[PDB]
RNA sequence: GAUGUGUGCU
DNA sequence: TCTGAATCTCTTCCAGCACACATCAGGACGC
DNA sequence: GCGTCCTTCGGAAGAGATTCAGA
């Protein structure tokens, strides 16, 4: 489940609260995008490697 | 001689009093001329002489020097028998800890000083110091100091302060303890502190301190200072073949202990460095530990072959200890053993001994009579004459063997009938001939089993074997009123083939004047044994007061039944043989013969049935061929239909309609249905397909196929074995209890494939590995059942009360499984029973209702009899005769002074073991029913739906929304006749009040996956269900529908365990809906494996399904897998989800909201209201905020726990629940057990009773004491002006209640010998030798049967 | 068309001891285990037959 | 006397 | 921060009788 | 031929000791 508004290159791909169905992954592969925005609050559930 | 046994601690002064010398050297026999060493474990100076009346060095030789002690070696010349009576002792250089008071858990040292076990074991095994006499510093009296901390304490406080370490420190701690000051301080703390856990710990320590201060014991004796040694004769070093000796365990342990002690003493004499002597003290402590109780420490030492050797505790505790191996059972002289053969020419009071066994058995008797007649002169001459087996010895053997009964005994003696007494008949050979009429009771098949004989020596033993244990007087099993001498497997076949008719014969329509001419016809062959003639018989009747009145009639019978009537005793009605006599028919015939005539006619008639069954079975030639099992011509159509339906099930589960477990539950369903259809079709085709002409056209008769004869007569067989011989073998089960998904489709008459045989191997191994590896946990049940009921014996003629359980005939889902007659028979009623001729009594208040009374109760259609139960009796240390009933083995009231606890425990405990060594007889078949999912009522009448919460469905028909419902069908009279259990979420085509016609369907449902349903319709919002965290959601992309499965508490995320899935109902505006009756929202909780095929906010109708949960109803349901339930009930295990009850009556309402979970307060209208309860949110509440609830009503749903039901609904309700559940479990396998035994066990459950308030008694507040003591004290106080003490019955399991028995010897002999012996030594208990096992161990007349009068005389003499 | 292996003979399932029972495919395996054991425990007679 | 293995009946 | 409920950890138990065979008993090192 | 000596591996349940949480 997307904890925030999934978007890339400005346009929004998956709305907030909506699950990422396989068509979304396929379309994101087709668009060929890697860099996305994210609120800093989502970093709270992350652990540093080194 | 003595009347008590006292157990307590041993003082060093007392051990030295036991001590006769001081052993200080580990020198056994010197590997030379076999003399004991000077100061070793074996020595004549310390313990006693080796040879009888002889000195060690050889200064005295005969009795004329008895008493003097020699000079050269200092030994006494006395008996050599005293080597097993005169103990030595060891003077240890350093003290050591006795482990039984250290590691009992509860550790006595641990809770005596309130310091944990770990600190004490670290101190006693030299890892840390401990503080004694803290004094003028900050160190407490029990502080633990490590090595560095102790060094710091000495460098800063090296004053008169002391801090010891090891066993000496613990001895100082215990010696410097004041019991009275600690006791009063703990009493003050108990009075002050309000917490419950510290209260329990404090009261436990107070109990221990009270046990110390009451007896003469003292805390410092629990640390060993002197170590007594076992006498040498009880640890013998037998001289083997050669120069080596036996590797006796105790000798090696004593050698090691003496080594450590002597080395420690030598080091202490030489002033060794402190670390070395500390290590050697550790070695001494661990050596003494290994000697006392080996294996309780971390590692158990071994001497050779790396095998844990036994200490002084392994031979007192366990299966190989003295209590179970050499005290409760011993090897016995005057015994024999041989393989048994039939010899059917015998009688019930006769057995067959080999001619050579009787000469070795009755050898002293032969010696005595040879000396009496003067044929011999001395004992050795008679011995030589017997060994030479002279002709005179054979003549005189027939004299001693005449009327001296012996004890025939089998190896597994499951029940009371395992030992029966027969007179011997001397025959040649080497085999023990056995009368086949008792082989069913013995369970002694003739396939190579060994029985054991025993010779009653004394006069009383012979008379007991003649009057009590004789097989003639043992024709009624103690389990039930059915006879135990049932003909079987040849006699049943012979009688059934004789007492049968077919329409043709050599002579058919002829007339005879009696049985004699029928015999003349059959012997001459002028009329077949299956004719249909009209003989003239003279049957007798005893309508008068014991006088037989004659009558003569002309009845239409066969030749065979006429012949059989010749042996029927004068007095039975002829309408007992005028049918096809199977096994149950002749069992009922023998039963009614016993009930009407008596014992001698019954035994004579049983022998005559034996003879006339064997003769006409030999003459019958009822063989078996390969042309007798006929294959039905429609079984393959049934397997084709079942294959089509399971192929439909394939598409059903692969699509997603049902899951893997549901598919497995439905496939077994359809295979079992097909198996049941094939069995019935084959049975019909094999029992009716025969053609015969009556001198005209063809007529149908009951078939004469041999297999049908031996499957209908019931001689040996059932539906299962023959069903597998022809048609469908069925589906078999794995050893774990699961059933194979594929049943093999073939029969043994046609053959098996190379793969179907591999599949049937699963069931074949299941049966055997189930017998041999799960009869252990069924013999354990009967062991710990005989243990818990050994001390219960009838002691009084009548307790004279009015209390008694309420007795009803049970109908639990089918027809009348057991009626009133089979249930109340042979039990004394508790009050004047009211017939439906009300305001008038039918049966008096204290009449033992026999068969005539049972018939009278059946005639007037009585459905509610108040009967006296053995659990409600009022006697002390036993039960009165009237609260039990009949002997169940004789046709009269039970005799006062009979051990019924043992016959109850054995009767309960050996259908399980017997039938669990029988599941391989049918092969390996699952034998699982078809799990019917519909209600086909048969009888005509109305419906009384009790405790039903039904709702309206979208179709309009009633749907049940309650779990404790039952649909009872009652006929037009109003008496109860039928009762079916409808399940949750079932639709009803009818209701209550309407007279339902006989032969319709009223209820339908789905067997697997019982559904949760709703009361009010509306839209459902998916609350607390996010995909992945708590629910697995799968969705098809094309259609877009969610069919999710929820997770358990197992596979769910750890963080998300606080998230609980549920479906909340909302309206079009999303507002809160309400349950009809209250204002609380419709929060329908979802359990695990709940599948939902809906969408959020969909429009539904009221009373529809919402989710499905699989049931996983899988199992063979045999007595092997299916009886842990009896163990759970008897040991009283708390169920996993106990249904909370209403502990007090009054109005019901909530108090605080969400004190973690839900809360509820019950308040009465008159009394105080301090009761609150904690309600986890798992279970919905069947009550609301505005009703009145009574004591015992279920707040929630689930299985009842056999503690709260007792504490709330009383003794009668819990005993009836236990009786009903155990009876259903046993009747599921066809066993017939009388309920009296179960009530005896339940009464043995209730012996402990915690005190509510002290009152005027001397008992403490929370102390748990015997209920008999409480009753006696209350009855004594009520005779005075005081007031009795209020109590409450507790319910501990059979193991728990047996381990806490007042006589410590029983508990010590049963289980946990260390934990019981330590408790008895600490408490200083005093056994009274009151029960049966105590007198068995001591070796007296048990106060059970014939010795009960002697025990009464011995008790009343003091 | 899908198979690629076939059993050598029917006798390969059972041991050497249990293979000596004739008509084994009609006996139940429960009475085949004991039959194999009591064939294992036989004693040689005087004139072998 | 104790361990180890095999076996019979339940 | 005290005190019940839940969990961790230690101990007990596991059918009865019988028969046959074997080994084994300190075995390592010095004399 | 004499003779004296210093491995793990069950599993069902009960109880007694810890930890948790929770108000
Ligand atoms: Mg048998
Ligand atoms: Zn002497
Ligand atoms: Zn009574």
């Amino acid at each position: 489940t997307a904890s925030f508004d999934i978007e890339a290159n400005g346009k929004v791909y998956v709305e907030k609260g909506r699950r990422i169905t396989a068509r979304h992954i396929r379309q994101l592969e087709k668009d060929d995008v890697k860099l996305i925005e994210v609120p800093v609050e989502y970093i709270a559930g992350k652990v540093v490697a080194k | 001689e003595f009347d008590a046994i006292k157990i307590a601690l041993a003082s060093p002064d007392m051990i030295r009093s036991w001590s006769f010398g001081e052993v200080k050297k580990p020198e056994t026999i010197n590997y030379r001329t076999f003399k004991p060493e000077r100061d070793g474990l074996f020595c004549a100076r310390i313990f006693g002489p080796v040879k009888d009346y002889e000195c060690l060095c050889g200064k005295y030789k005969r009795l004329k020097h008895r008493g003097v002690i020699c000079e050269k070696c200092g030994v006494e010349v006395t008996q050599t028998k005293v080597r097993r009576e005169r103990m030595g002792h060891i003077e240890l250089a350093s003290p050591t800890a006795h482990i039984w008071f250290l590691k009992s858990l509860p550790s006595r040292i641990g809770l005596l000083l309130d310091m944990p076990l770990r600190d004490i074991e670290r101190v006693l095994y030299f890892e840390s110091y401990v503080v004694i006499e803290g004094g003028m510093t900050n160190l407490e009296r029990q502080q633990i100091l490590t090595e560095e901390q102790y060094l710091d304490a000495l460098e800063e406080f090296g004053d008169e302060f002391d801090a010891k370490m090891g066993a000496e420190a613990i001895q100082a701690l215990l010696k410097s303890m004041d019991l009275e000051q600690e006791c009063e301080q703990l009493r003050e703390e108990l009075n002050e502190t309000n917490s419950e856990t510290k209260r329990k710990k404090l009261t436990k320590r107070i109990k221990l301190l009270e046990a110390f201060v009451q007896s003469g014991n003292k805390p410092e004796w629990m640390i060993l200072t002197v170590l007594p040694v076992l006498p040498p004769d009880l640890r013998p070093l037998v001289p083997l073949d050669g120069g080596r000796f036996a590797t006796s365990d105790l000798n090696d342990l004593y050698r090691r202990v003496i080594n450590r002690n002597n080395r420690l003493k030598r080091l202490l004499d030489l002033a060794a460095p402190d670390i070395i002597v500390r290590n050697e003290k550790r070695m001494l402590q661990e050596a003494v530990d290994a000697l006392l109780d080996n294996g309780r420490r971390g590692r158990a030492i071994t001497g050779s072959n790396k095998r844990p050797l036994k200490s002084l505790a392994d031979m007192i505790k366990g299966k190989q200890g003295r209590f179970r191996q050499n005290l409760l059972g011993k090897r016995v002289d005057y015994s024999g053993r041989s393989v048994i053969t039939v010899g059917p020419y015998l009688r019930l009071h006769q057995c067959g001994l080999p001619k050579k066994m009787a000469l070795e058995l009755f050898k002293p008797f032969i010696y005595g009579k040879l000396e009496l007649r003067g044929l011999a002169t001395t004992i050795k001459a008679a011995k030589k004459m017997v060994e030479r087996e002279e002709a005179v010895v054979w003549d005189i053997l027939d004299e001693v063997i005449r009327e001296h009964p012996v004890l025939l005994n089998r190896a597994p003696t499951l029940h009371r009938l395992g030992i029966q007494a027969f007179e011997p008949v001397l025959i040649e050979g080497k085999a023990i001939q056995l009368h086949p009429l008792v082989c069913a009771a013995y369970n002694a098949d003739f396939d190579g089993d060994q029985m054991a004989v025993h010779v009653p020596l004394t006069l009383e033993a012979q008379l007991e074997a003649r009057a009590l244990m004789m097989s003639t007087n043992n024709i009624l099993s103690p389990a039930n009123g059915e006879p135990i001498i049932v003909p079987s497997q040849d006699v049943v076949l012979g009688l059934y083939y004789m007492t049968r008719d077919c329409v043709n014969a050599k002579g058919e329509g002829m007339v005879l004047t009696g049985p004699k001419e029928a015999e003349r016809l059959y012997r001459s062959g002028l009329a077949s044994l299956h004719a249909r003639v009209k003989v003239r018989i003279t049957e007798y009747e005893k309508d008068a007061n014991g006088e037989l009145v004659a009558k003569t009639s002309l009845k239409d019978t066969t030749v065979g039944r006429a012949i059989l009537w010749m042996i029927v005793p004068k007095g039975l009605p002829y309408s007992i043989v005028n049918q096809a006599l199977g096994k149950k028919a002749i069992s009922k015939m023998l039963n009614t013969c016993y009930r009407i005539l008596g014992l001698k006619p019954t035994v004579i008639f049983a022998d005559q049935i034996m003879y006339t069954g064997f003769a006409y079975a030999a003459r019958s030639g009822a063989s078996v061929g390969i042309d007798d099992m006929v294959i039905p011509e429609k079984k393959h159509e049934i397997i084709s239909e079942a294959e089509a339906e399971v192929a439909e099930i394939q598409e059903q589960f692969q699509s997603g309609l049902v899951t893997a477990g549901e598919r497995y539950n439905k496939v077994i369903d359809i295979w079992a249905a097909a198996n049941d259809r094939v069995s019935k079709a084959m049975m019909d085709n094999l029992q009716t397909e025969t053609v015969i002409n009556r001198d005209g056209q063809e007529e149908k008769q009951v078939s004469f196929n041999s297999i049908y004869m031996m499957a209908d007569s019931g001689a040996r067989g059932s539906a299962a074995q023959i069903r597998q011989l022809a048609g469908m073998r069925g589906l078999m089960a794995k050893p774990d209890g699961s059933i194979i998904e594929t049943p093999i489709t073939a029969n043994f008459r046609e053959g098996l494939n190379v793969l179907q045989y591999f599949i049937s191997t699963h069931g074949a191994r299941k049966g055997l590995a189930d017998t041999a590896l799960k009869t252990a946990n069924s013999g354990y049940l009967t062991r710990r059942l005989v243990d818990v009921a050994q001390d219960l014996v009838v002691t009084e003629d009548d307790c004279g009360t009015h209390e008694g359980i309420m007795m009803t005939p049970v109908i639990e889902g089918g027809d009348v499984k057991e009626p009133l007659r089979d249930r109340v028979l042979g039990r004394v009623t508790a009050e004047d029973v009211l017939k439906p001729g009300t305001a008038d009594i039918l049966v008096p208040r204290n009449t033992l209702l026999h068969e005539q009374w049972c018939d009278l109760l059946e005639e007037n259609s009585v459905d509610a009899v108040k009967v006296r139960s053995v659990v409600s009796c009022d006697t002390d240390f036993g039960v009165c005769a009237h609260c039990y009933g009949r002997d169940l083995a004789r046709g009269h009231i039970i005799n006062k002074g009979e051990a019924i606890g043992v016959i109850a425990a054995q009767s309960i405990g050996e259908p399980g073991t017997q039938l669990t060594m029988r599941t391989f007889h049918i092969g390996g078949a699952a034998s699982r029913a078809a799990a019917e999912s519909s209600i086909q009522v048969k009888n005509k009448g109305s419906i009384k739906l009790s405790n039903v919460k039904s709702v309206v469905n979208s179709s309009g028909k009633l749907v049940i929304t309650s779990r404790n419902t039952e649909l009872k069908l009652i006929d037009e009279f109003g008496r109860t006749k039928e009762s079916y259990k409808v399940p949750y979420g079932a639709v009803l085509a009818k209701g209550d009040g309407e007279q339902v016609a006989g032969g319709e369907t009223v209820a339908n449902w789905d067997p697997h996956t019982m559904p949760v349903i709703t009361e009010v319709s509306g839209f459902v919002r998916f609350t607390d269900m996010i995909d992945g965290q708590t629910i697995t959601r799968q969705t098809d992309e094309l259609t877009g529908l969610s069919s999710l499965v929820v997770l358990d508490s197992a596979e769910r995320t750890a963080g998300g365990k606080d998230l609980r899935p549920a479906l909340k109902i909302v309206d079009a505006q999303g507002n809160d809906v309400l349950i009809p009756g209250t204002d609380m929202p419709a929060q329908y909780f979802l359990p695990g494996k709940a599948i939902v095929q809906l969408e959020d906010g969909v429009q539904i109708s009221s009373g529809d399904t919402l989710a499905r949960i699989p049931q996983e109803s899988g199992g063979t349901k045999d007595i092997t897998g299916g009886l842990p339930r009896v163990a759970d009930l008897f040991e009283a295990r708390r169920p996993k989800e106990p249904a909370i009850l209403a502990e007090i009556s009054g109005i019901v309402s909530f108090g605080k909201e969400t004190k973690g979970k839900r809360r509820l307060v019950i308040t009465p209208v008159d009394g105080s209201d301090p009761y609150e309860e904690m309600i986890p949110k798992w279970r919905q509440l069947n009550v609301f905020e505005g009703e009145r609830v009574e004591r015992g009503d279920v707040i929630s749903d689930g299985p009842e726990a056999p503690h709260d039901i007792l504490r709330l609904r009383g003794v009668h309700a819990v005993t009836r629940y236990i009786v009903n559940e155990v009876q259903d479990v046993y009747r599921l396998q066809g066993v017939k057990i009388n309920d009296k035994h179960i009530e005896v066990i339940v009464r043995q459950m209730l012996r402990k009773a915690t005190i509510v308030n002290a009152g005027s008694s001397d008992f403490l507040e929370g102390e748990q004491v015997e209920y008999s003591r409480v009753k006696i004290a209350n009855r004594e106080l009520e005779a005075n002006g005081k007031v009795g003490a209020t109590y409450s019955r507790d319910l501990l399991g059979i193991t728990k209640a047996s381990l806490a028995t007042e006589s410590f010897i029983s508990a010590a002999s049963f289980q946990e010998t260390t934990r019981v012996l330590t408790e008895a030594a600490v408490a200083g208990k005093r056994d009274e030798l009151r029960g049966l096992k105590e007198n068995v161990i001591v070796g007296r007349l048990i106060p059970a049967g014939t010795g009960y009068a002697y025990h009464q005389d011995r008790m009343r003499r003091r | 068309d899908q198979v690629d292996y076939m059993d050598v003979s029917t006798q390969q399932v059972v041991s050497v001891g249990a293979s000596l029972i004739p008509f084994l495919e009609h006996d139940d395996a429960n009475r085949a285990l004991m039959g194999a054991n009591m064939q294992r425990q036989a004693v040689p007679t005087l004139r072998a037959d």
